């Protein structure tokens, strides 16, 4: 209960269990540490660890928005990078077999906020929020469990919509068209170096990352042993 | 050759008895023949004279029934030195190590002078071979106290092997000539001198009890006591002249032990009368001959190997029992007639007795299977089958050694009924000398004329038959029989016949103008259940019908019958053990389902003629592929669904059954694997509008399917038939397979691994599904009982919380190893025989160090060959060389579809895999210690549930048992698809998901099936839990530990088992009721 | 077969000539026609060895077996009239009365008197 940051520098952030009858005061801790990276869309970030089942942005936006009001501080978190609970997104199946379509921890997500002064504003009064738990656990937060986003994943067996499913389907097909009919051109348009240098590309081929895929996956038999004056007597000196 | 050689050597010697025990016994039995030469001799006494003789003494004699009276009795008795000799085994040298112990047989052999020339008639020469071996026994007694010897050895009578008509002296030591270490017995057999009679007057067909019926069992006992001396000394001659003698004996009597022969009568009911003598006269009677022409079959230069085939064969091959016999001469070349006696013969013109007279005729029709089948084994050549012909014992269980047992309470069991004593009368006595040997037979009859071909084989065994009984008494003692039948109970046991142990109607002789004997013996057995029918094709016979259920088989009504109406109308016949096993099969939902037996796939066929609607409905629409092939690959297109396909009854998991649709070869198809899965979904939108254009009355609907890791674009057609079936559809296509290894050939080299896995399941789910539903398919039809087998195992999985984490075709494949390879036993026939050799195999499967391959083929090509063999071994020492623990891979599961060996058995937890092998362990434990009974069944089948850390009760809103199809209803499918999930059970999705993303934490369970194994009203299901040890204790913080964790420290956390909680109870939301932790 | 149906299949095929083709006939090199004597080989060897007989009839009424050969041997050389010409049982294995059930989809008598 005392504790309240973490010496390698993750801060505690406690949140209050709701009440269900078959579960008759218990809490669940988050583990969060700022986060730096020049890349763009990583900056601005928080880090955070041990996340609650099914934490969506629309749930960050329920727990900052009870942290700015109890804190009076301005803090937008834009979305929430790199949530995945469950492990379907590790591999981007689509990215790795071809680039057309698709040009690309564990219980741990970014929260990326929409400026530097709310971030600032957000660690500040996390830290606050860290110590209220050593002195005054009841006022601990409560976290829901509850949002649209729920409620879709618990209904497994829902036919699709076979009117979205249609217009999908459609606008993936039209794209993929357009892309795969751009590579078959690029490679079967005589492509010459700036020292003219023609490249050689094959009748059928349609993409050129595959002829670089290709190059990367990718006289003995003619030689007399009794021709010459030297390997005939080679062959002398064996004999004898 | 050269291995099997080794393995024979390393066997002997272990069996190979320590010679110093050897010392050890003959220093006692070598003194003991001093002490008989103490005992002097009688003069000639009357029964009235040696009846005051032994009045008061503690000895009595054990007369033989009938007993003699004073009217019969009026010839005198005497007593006079014996010429004592050792015979048996032991003589030969030829014994080995037994844990049990074995036995020394002694024999006394009584002076010529004690006998007339008839005295091999009325029991004659027995009752005064019994006196003789009381003043053996009165005078034995006495000296051993005067040596002292008496306080560790203890004195009994017993019956050489089981006869009641030689009763014999035993000598057995309690904890210097203390021989218990030795582990051996000395017997004393009271033999009479050679042709004292006449033995043309003693043969079987012959009569020597006068009351003529022949006394074959009678004439034996006299004549093959008059005969031992004599075959030691063939056995003997044939010893020197052959090396490997000896080698060969131990061998034969290794084998009858394991299949429980023994020497011992088979008349009585007990499975014997072929032991290692006969096993050893039968092998010196083809080295001198055996064949039509009597030509040699085996020859004094063969190995033990080539002795113990030769006699293997000739057993398998040549009948001794119906027609033809062999003769042999012991004092004259060997030679097989074609005549037979209708009994177990091997004549022995020499002597003139028939060694096989204790062996029944149902004995002998297992034994020659037993011989047919090791001779298979033996001519095997692919796999070694050392271990399964000599290191396997089948007796232990009779229900896994038989189909069906059925047990029988006799009336009135100090004595029997006076109606069944009445039955025994005179005529049988003398055929039959014991009323258990009379009984024993007009069971076998009746049961097995009832019966008829439904059954191979069939056991008559009197369950606790006692063959020791103590000095002081005459006869053995019962605490059923008083004296008058040494047995509690007769149990019949069954080989049954699965392609016609349930027909329904049983055949018989055909219709004439005047009754044939064959007609009337048929309307005498059967009475009013006899009747004259008539059939289709015209033809008028007699039959007798009955009613199939789906509780019992049709055999049990037949043999209650049938032995009611011949034997007595106040017999018990109760067979509950299957019963309860049938009760456990769910019963379908469907007009007449308790009629239905649970050999009828109805339920199934039935399923496909509807797919067979749809199959025709897909061809004719006009595409733009072409349709190649629509292939089923279902659970129930291979009848292995555990609930039969009920119409309409949505709320079974296994309803939706997933078919493959290809089409023909392409190359428009998309290059990218998601543009690939979105270009299949649009050919499963025209089969949907199609569909609903032309044929309004299928329903259709698209779900998602996530099985594939990483492909979350499949999108499966599910169409749901007017006829109450479901089906889901999905689109394979060729550069689909080429895809995926693309994809593990351009991953990076740590991440190679897990894009295998992917495709190691999509292999599972579209290419090797269609090979595995094939051939089961075609195999199930020769295993009638395969279908309901798996169907039970996988619903004893479900009960234990398994089946989550095994997938269903590897039940399949562990479930089917007792068919395809049943040896040592035979094929299952029985619901019950078939389940419980799964139990066993898997109790004694060391999966970590023996690898299962299996032969997908119909009984005798596709069997696998040595080439093929050897490679799949070579495949499993390789992955044990990376994974010798098994932590990755347990269960090496292959065959020819999977030369692999890891497809179907990938990714199961070693908790669950050691958890399958304990279960298994403990149920073998459990019938061993209780014997099958109701109790013990409903412990098989109930879930202990207190080893997981943590168990959660969970309760659907709706029972769905009724929507499951199984009766203790919907009619049609919902007007809104959507009210569908209403009445579904999602917490087997619940789990798998909680698994993967607490994966590296805890490893919950549930049942699959709730309408089957979730009370009455079927919506009870729990969720256990299991925490591995690492996260069970504290922890030190760091961002790689993956966990739901509290602080305790400032770097120290432990697992927030409370917090847990609350995850569960809000993913359950209203279904979950209760915690237990 | 997979049931262990052994049987023997005749395929024969024609060539054809373009749509823009002039030359009077259409004939192929030796070199072609063993090409596609190897492709069909291999198709009709596939099929048959991945099927049952029960299996092998059901490919035979829609022609997906002539599709089959056509689009895999057409790289190769244009092609017209492609059929399974004939199909022979040579050898049947032990006869099985619950297949054959099975395949077409037991009856009480009724007392003479
Ligand atoms: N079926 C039989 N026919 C004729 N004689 C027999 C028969 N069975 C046993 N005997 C005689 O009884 C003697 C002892 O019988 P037993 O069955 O104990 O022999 P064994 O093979 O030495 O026994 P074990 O297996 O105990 O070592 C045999 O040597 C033979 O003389
Ligand atoms: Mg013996």
């Amino acid at each position: 209960e005392d504790i309240s940051a973490m010496k390698n520098g993750f801060i505690v952030v406690p949140f209050k269990l709701p009440d269900h009858k078959a579960l008759p005061a218990s809490l669940h801790f988050m583990f969060a540490k700022r986060h730096q990276s020049s890349n763009s869309n990583e900056s601005d970030c928080l880090f955070l660890v041990n996340l609650p089942l099914l934490s969506n942005i629309e749930h960050m936006k329920k727990f900052v928005g009870q942290l700015c009001g109890k804190y009076d501080t301005v803090s937008h978190v834009e979305e929430l990078l790199y949530n995945d609970e469950f492990g379907l997104h590790e591999v981007d199946l689509s990215a790795l077999t071809s680039d057309l379509m698709s040009s690309t921890p564990r219980n741990t997500a970014l929260l990326k906020f929409v400026d530097a002064a709310s971030i600032n504003n957000c660690w500040n009064a996390l830290k606050k929020y860290s110590n209220l738990h050593a002195k005054h656990p009841n006022e601990l937060f409560e976290w829901t469990y509850t949002t649209p986003s729920f409620t879709t994943f618990v209904n497994f067996y829902k036919p699709l919509d076979i009117d979205y499913l249609k217009e999908d389907i459609h606008t993936h097909m039209a794209i993929f068209e357009q892309r795969e009919a751009q590579a078959q051109e690029d490679v079967q348009s005589s492509i010459v170096d700036e020292d003219g240098f023609t490249l050689v590309v094959g009748k059928n081929t349609k993409s050129l990352n595959s002829i670089r895929k290709k190059i990367l996956n990718k006289i003995d038999k003619k030689a007399k042993k009794d021709f010459y004056r030297f390997q005939v007597r080679e062959r002398k000196k064996q004999e004898i | 050759s050269n291995i099997f050689k080794l393995q024979i050597d390393e066997l002997l010697e272990q069996v190979k008895l320590k010679q110093k025990h050897v010392l050890k016994v003959e220093k006692f039995l070598h003194k003991l023949y001093d002490i008989l030469q103490e005992i002097p001799d009688w003069e000639e006494k009357s029964l009235a004279e040696v009846d005051s003789f032994f009045k008061n003494k503690i000895v009595s004699v054990p007369f033989v029934d009938p007993k003699p009276i004073p009217q019969n009795t009026n010839y005198k008795f005497n007593y006079k030195k014996p010429d004592i000799s050792l015979i048996g085994s032991f003589a030969l040298k030829a014994g080995i190590y037994q844990p049990n112990g074995s036995s020394i047989d002694t024999l006394l052999t009584m002076p010529k002078e004690l006998f007339e020339k008839k005295d091999f008639l009325n029991f004659r020469c027995l009752h005064k071979r019994s006196v003789y071996l009381a003043y053996l026994t009165h005078h034995l007694l006495i000296l051993l106290k005067k040596d002292k010897l008496d306080s560790f050895l203890q004195l009994e009578y017993s019956y050489f092997d089981n006869d009641p008509l030689l009763p014999i002296l035993r000598i057995s030591c309690s904890k210097d000539y203390n021989f218990y270490k030795t582990r051996f017995s000395i017997n004393l057999l009271i033999g009479f001198p050679y042709k004292v009679f006449e033995p043309k007057k003693l043969l079987p067909n012959r009569n020597c009890i006068r009351i003529l019926p022949a006394t074959p069992l009678y004439n034996f006992s006299v004549l093959s006591s008059s005969t031992h001396e004599n075959y030691l000394k063939y056995l003997y001659k044939t010893k020197k002249q052959t090396e490997s003698f000896v080698e060969a004996t131990v061998l034969g009597r290794l084998w009858l032990q394991q299949r429980g022969f023994s020497s011992n009568m088979s008349h009585s009911g007990s499975l014997g009368g072929f032991g290692t003598f006969e096993f050893t006269i039968l092998m010196a009677a083809l080295l001198n001959g055996g064949g039509i022409n009597s030509n040699k079959i085996l020859l004094h230069g063969f190995s033990s190997y080539q002795l113990f085939k030769g006699v293997i064969k000739y057993l398998a091959t040549m009948d001794l029992c119906h027609d033809g016999h062999l003769q042999f001469h012991s004092n004259p070349a060997s030679k097989y007639i074609d005549e037979g006696f209708q009994t177990p013969t091997l004549f022995d013109k020499s002597t003139k007795v028939n060694i096989l007279t204790k062996m029944t005729v149902s004995s002998y029709q297992i034994l020659k299977e037993y011989a047919g089948e090791t001779l298979r084994m033996l001519n095997n050549v692919v796999q070694d089958q050392f271990s399964n012909i000599f290191l396997t014992n089948i007796s232990r269980f009779d229900n896994l050694k038989y189909d069906l047992c059925y047990d029988v309470q006799l009336p009135l069991g100090n004595n029997l009924e006076t109606s069944l004593a009445a039955t025994f009368g005179s005529m049988e006595r003398v055929k039959f000398i014991t009323l258990e040997n009379f009984l024993a037979h007009k069971i076998t009859n009746v049961a097995r004329y009832a019966l008829g071909d439904r059954i191979k084989y069939i056991q008559i065994e009197m369950v606790g038959q006692k063959s020791d009984f103590p000095i002081t008494k005459r006869k053995v003692y019962s605490n059923t029989g008083g004296n008058h039948f040494n047995f509690d109970f007769v149990r019949v046991k069954l080989i049954v016949n699965p392609s016609e142990c349930d027909k329904l109607v049983t055949k018989g002789p055909a219709h004439s103008e005047t009754m044939s004997t064959e007609a009337a013996v048929f309307k005498n057995f059967w009475g009013i259940k006899s009747s004259l029918r008539r059939f289709k094709d015209g033809s008028i016979t007699h039959c007798c019908v009955w009613s199939t259920s789906s509780s019992e088989p049709i055999i049990s009504s037949i043999v209650n019958f049938a032995l009611q109406k011949h034997v007595s109308k106040k017999a018990q016949i109760s067979n509950e053990t299957i019963k309860k096993f049938h009760n456990f099969l769910p019963l379908p939902n469907l007009p007449s389902s308790a009629k239905t037996s649970v050999l009828n796939l109805s339920s199934f066929f039935n399923l496909k003629k509807s797919f067979d609607d749809l199959y025709k409905i897909i061809f004719q629409m006009k595409l733009p592929l072409s349709v190649k092939s629509i292939l089923p690959v279902g659970s129930a297109f291979r009848y292995t669904s555990l609930c039969q396909p009920v119409p309409f009854a949505y709320s079974d998991p296994d309803f939706f059954q997933d078919v493959i649709l290809e089409f023909e070869t392409s190359p428009k198809w998309p290059d990218e694997i998601t543009s690939l899965e979105k270009a299949k979904t649009a050919f499963l939108l025209k089969i949907q509008e199609e569909l609903s254009a032309n044929s309004s009355t299928y329903r259709s609907f698209f779900s998602r399917d996530e099985s594939i890791p990483y492909n979350l674009e499949i999108v499966t057609l599910n169409i749901l038939t007017p006829e109450g079936y479901g089906f889901k559809f999905r689109v394979l296509t060729e550069r689909d397979e080429i895809l995926y290894l693309r994809a593990i050939a351009n991953a990076r080299n740590e991440l190679k691994p897990e894009l295998e896995a992917t495709f190691l399941k999509f292999t599972a789910k579209y290419l090797a599904s269609v090979r595995h539903t094939r051939t089961l398919e075609n195999i199930s039809h020769s295993y009638q009982f395969y279908s309901p087998v798996v169907r039970l195992f996988k619903r004893w999985l479900d009960t234990h919380l398994l089946l989550g984490h095994i997938t269903d075709e590897l039940a399949e494949l562990i479930a089917i190893k007792p068919f395809v390879d049943p040896a040592p036993y035979f094929i299952p026939g029985s619901l019950e025989n078939g389940f419980l050799k799964v139990l066993k195999f898997i109790s004694q499967w060391n999966w970590k160090d023996d690898p299962l391959i299996l032969d997908l083929v119909k009984p005798e090509s596709e069997r696998l060959t040595l080439a093929q063999y050897k490679g799949i071994q070579m495949n499993f020492t390789n992955l044990r060389n990376s994974d010798p623990n098994g932590t990755h891979l347990q269960f090496f599961v292959a065959s020819k579809n999977d030369p692999s060996g890891i497809l179907y058995s990938s990714g199961i937890p070693l908790p669950i895999a050691t958890r399958l092998t304990a279960l298994a362990k403990v149920a073998v434990n459990l019938l061993q210690t209780h014997g099958l009974n109701q109790q013990t069944i409903n412990l098989l089948f109930t879930p202990g549930l207190k080893d997981y850390d943590f168990v959660v009760d969970l309760r659907t809103p709706i029972g769905l048992k009724s929507s499951c199809g199984i009766l203790s209803a919907p009619s049609n499918f919902p007007e809104n698809l959507n009210d569908l999930s209403e009445k579904m059970d999602p917490t087997y999705q619940l789990v798998k998901y909680l698994n993967l993303k607490y994966k590296n934490s805890l490893i919950l369970s549930s049942r699959k099936y709730i309408g089957v194994n979730g009370g009455e009203k079927g919506d009870k299901n729990v969720i256990t839990g299991l925490i591995k040890p690492l996260f069970k204790g504290a922890h030190k913080f760091r961002v790689n530990l993956d966990c739901n964790v509290k602080p305790v420290d400032d770097e120290n956390v432990i697992l927030n088992k409370e917090a847990i909680f609350h995850e569960i109870a809000a993913f359950g939301n209203d279904m979950v009721i209760n915690f237990e932790t | 077969t997979s049931d262990d149906y052994v049987l023997r299949i005749f395929a024969i095929a024609f060539t054809r000539k373009q749509a823009n083709q002039v030359k009077r006939h259409s004939y192929a090199q030796s070199s072609h026609i063993r090409a596609i004597r190897k492709v069909i080989s291999e198709i009709l060897t596939k099929e048959v060895q991945g099927s049952t007989l029960a299996q092998l009839t059901s490919k035979l009424i829609p022609e997906v077996i002539n599709k089959e050969i056509e689009n895999a041997t057409k790289d190769i050389f244009p092609l017209q009239n492609i059929h399974v010409r004939k199909v022979k049982l040579l050898k049947q294995p032990k006869f099985d009365v619950g297949a054959l059930m099975a395949l077409h989809g037991e009856e009480k008598g009724k007392k003479v008197t």
